[PDB]
């Protein structure tokens, strides 16, 4: 299972439109599949994705930050490679209605054996239409929700939720909300990825 | 500023209302690091237009923003032989003003 | 009587091909680094009559015949290594539709360097190795454009000079300027990126010789110069006619074939660097391949946006070797060849701004014209915009080129902030999208942030005016 992406953070200000940062994507997943010692090589790799760091505070009355992508998870040996990519970062929120994009879910790459796997869930947009992250039961990880915000002439508007999941791949971190010049938070981290290998 | 949507006239234009609104690609925050020197040059720190997505642009104009288009007085028009245009795409644009000053009085 | 010349023998075998002269030289090759051969190399002198000396050993001549030690470099960390290897494996023969029998990767970063070769040439018992040459393809445009910017810096030509000064008979040569060549605002039709009748004979007969200057002199302009930007091979060919002209006026006259290989080999130390005069490269070389393809699919790979439009699927069932190709299809575009170390050295020199002033090195990072706008089809595909600069294509914080010649795809990009260089190469014409997608994936692995938008830099000229005054009159 791939790691989740970190969320992004929204604009802080006293005034004007203040959009929320995006949610991170979920990791991909490759299912429990056999390889014979004749198709393996003499050595192997088993890299496990680390969870993508969430976007920090604006540190002032300004625009937010992007997250960091989740680590990719990799197995390979000889003729075989199996890869469950990490989910992409949630984008920075700004003064712009198109800002705060949610991260793409992690894709799966397969070589040397006829294995099967599943792509991670989309992270939610913040921006001018905040959204919940895509849920995933299908072995791959869910996306995080997007951050809420504040209008120019009116009160705040809500963010979305993180998706439910049961895949061992890491969930994407929630984005965080466009907010008063004193307010806001750091965006959520993505979850760590997973490796499990059984030898006969 | 877009130079096909507006043509600069140095004598007959005086105030923001002379520039047709289609020629505006973006508007800045106010200048900072404003200083002056005995040679009569004005200096300011570089100016950022954030996340810009207009049509192609070929010049910049500096003006005293009074908050009303009747009295908002034009101060200078600038372009360059080599920095001839910028093609917006959602990038930020930085105007990096000449080091020794951008306008003389 | 008379010295016919000398012979050099190593371990008793004559390494020389015919007697060398009193100032001639023999290169002995395939030696290992860091080792002494002064006891193994021997020399004889031979007369016109055929009389030969004893073989004097270089130890007896007190000559220090030892190879240089293998120059060390700090590698990329092990975790990064296997992530790159997994990225390259997803672009190669056993993965579904990925028709490429082999790949090379070359990476330099502030935190270390990696060089690797993967798969094979379709030769029987010989996987790829890093000494092997490949076609650099369109990356040769960064070798040509840069020398023209050196000549602007030397004032031997200037930005508003018209093409009609340097060469006779070009369509709109009275309106095409030096700036419009460098920025692809040249209106001329492209013979490889825009002609089906030419593309057929290029695919079906790649060793046929061609005169693309004669094609330019017959062509009808696509648009009036300076009104649009579009990818051009005619532009780089016509820069190769402004060079040669400078060499006839100010230096000592050379062809573009001579001058481009001389300057870059002597200044950067690219010892593999050559422009083939034959249909084949210097040995050893990587072998090029293609599947057989319908003309509608050939047009899609040779067109200017081919790296985006990669979804060809390749349903065909027979393959062709494409090692042999004439450089006359490309001239100052396309034609250089060498190996991966020298190709990464080329990218490092392009980052460092070799041949250029500090003022010109600032300018070339900042002036751009539109190449493509695209919706990014994934998280690793970068900003939805790319632009032609004064000597590179831009993609976020990365400057570089994407190119091909018959059967070889080659990609070379470097980063304005880090100075990192990424180089990718594929053995197969079908790999045109996959090699560039592999660059995007390695760039996103090493530095996610570098794959965002670049800031546009605008510098206005200052607004002076005259100290105009009048004097009163006294009475």
């Amino acid at each position: 299972g791939g790691a989740g992406g970190g969320g992004g953070s929204g604009r802080r200000a006293n005034s004007g439109y203040r959009y929320g940062g995006g949610g991170g994507g979920g990791g991909g997943y490759i299912d429990r599949v056999w390889i014979p010692r004749a198709s393996l090589g003499s050595t192997f790799t088993l890299i496990r994705g680390l969870g993508g760091a969430g976007g920090a505070r604006a540190a002032g009355s300004s625009n937010g930050n992007n997250g960091a992508p989740g680590g990719s998870t990799v197995f390979s040996s000889g003729s075989v490679s199996l890869t469950a990519s990490g989910g992409a970062a949630g984008v920075k929120g700004t003064s712009s209605s198109a800002s705060g994009s949610g991260g793409a879910g992690g894709t799966t790459s397969i070589s040397g054996v006829s294995a099967t796997g599943y792509t991670g869930g989309k992270g939610g947009n913040g921006g001018s239409s905040p959204s919940s992250g895509q849920s995933r039961t299908d072995g791959s990880g869910a996306g995080g929700g997007g951050g809420g915000g504040v209008r120019s002439n009116d009160n705040s508007f809500s963010g979305g939720s993180n998706g439910t999941s049961s895949g061992p791949a890491g969930n994407g971190g929630r984005g965080t909300d466009g907010s008063i010049n004193t307010g806001g938070s750091n965006a959520g981290s993505g979850g760590d990825g997973y490796v499990l290998i059984e030898w006969e | 500023i877009d130079a096909d949507d507006y043509t600069v006239n140095l004598t007959s234009h005086t105030t923001l209302a002379n520039i047709p609104s289609g020629a505006i690609i973006a508007v800045s925050e106010s200048l900072t690091g404003k200083s002056v020197t005995s040679a009569g040059w004005v200096k300011a720190d570089p100016t950022v237009f954030p996340e810009v997505t207009g049509d192609t642009g070929e010049a910049v104009i500096v003006y005293k923003h009074t908050g009303t288009a009747s009295t908002s007085t034009l101060l200078s028009y600038h372009d360059s032989p080599t920095y001839q245009f910028v093609i917006p795409n959602g990038s930020d644009i930085r105007v990096i003003w000449p080091t020794d000053g951008f306008i003389r009085f | 009587s008379g010295l016919r010349g000398y012979n050099v023998y190593r371990n008793g075998v004559r390494q020389n091909t015919s007697p060398v002269t009193e100032l001639g030289s023999v290169t002995i090759t395939g030696l290992t680094p860091g080792t002494d051969y002064s006891s193994q190399i021997t020399v004889t002198a031979i007369d016109m009559a055929g009389n030969e000396s004893e073989p004097k050993t270089l130890a007896e001549l007190e000559a220090e015949a030892a190879t240089d030690e293998l120059s060390p470099a700090d590698p990329l960390a092990p975790a990064v290594r296997a992530q790159i290897d997994a990225l390259v494996a997803a672009k190669m023969k056993p993965t579904s539709g990925k028709e490429a029998d082999g790949a090379m990767v070359g990476i330099e970063t502030p935190t270390g360097s990696y060089y690797k070769a993967y798969g094979g040439d379709r030769t029987k018992n010989q996987p790829l190795f890093l000494e092997q040459n490949f076609r650099y393809g369109s990356c040769s445009k960064m070798a040509c454009n840069t020398l023209l910017l050196r000549e602007i810096d030397r004032g031997h030509v200037d930005w508003d000079d018209t093409l009609d000064q340097f060469i006779d008979g070009i369509p709109n040569g009275d309106k095409i300027t030096v700036r419009y060549l460098l920025l692809f605002q040249d209106g001329l039709k492209d013979w490889l990126q825009g002609d089906p009748a030419v593309q057929q004979t290029y695919f079906l007969n790649p060793t046929l010789n061609y005169d693309p200057l004669a094609y330019i002199r017959a062509s009808t302009p696509v648009f009036e110069p300076g009104t649009d930007s579009h990818y051009s091979n005619a532009a780089t060919l016509l820069m190769g006619k402004i060079l040669e002209w400078c060499d006839a006026e100010f230096y000592t006259g050379r062809s573009a074939r001579e001058l481009i290989v001389e300057e870059w080999k002597n200044t950067v130390g690219m010892e593999s660097l050559h422009w083939p005069t034959t249909n084949y490269m210097n040995q050893p070389y990587v072998r090029g391949w293609t599947p057989n393809m319908a003309l509608p699919q050939i047009q899609a790979i040779l067109g200017p946006f081919a790296f985006l439009a990669g979804l060809l699927g390749y349903p065909t069932s027979k393959d062709l070797e494409w090692t042999a190709v004439s450089t006359t299809w490309s001239d100052a575009a396309g034609s250089l060849a060498g190996n991966m170390e020298d190709f990464v050295k080329f990218g490092k020199a392009l980052y460092e701004g070799e041949f250029l002033s500090e003022e010109m090195n600032q300018l070339r990072k900042e002036i751009f014209t539109r190449y493509v706008e695209y919706e990014p089809a994934g998280p690793h595909q970068g900003p939805g915009w790319m632009g032609f600069g004064l000597n590179s294509i831009c993609w976020g914080h990365w400057l570089g080129w994407v190119g091909n010649l018959g059967g070889y795809i080659a990609v070379l990009f470097y980063n304005q902030d880090d100075g990192s260089v990424i180089a990718t190469m594929l053995n197969n014409f079908a790999g045109h999208a996959d090699a560039v997608d592999l660059f995007y994936q390695i760039a996103y692995l090493l530095n996610p942030e570098s794959t965002g938008h670049r800031d546009w830099i605008f510098r206005p000229d200052p607004a002076e005016d005259a100290d105009e005054v009048r004097d009163p009159t006294l009475y």
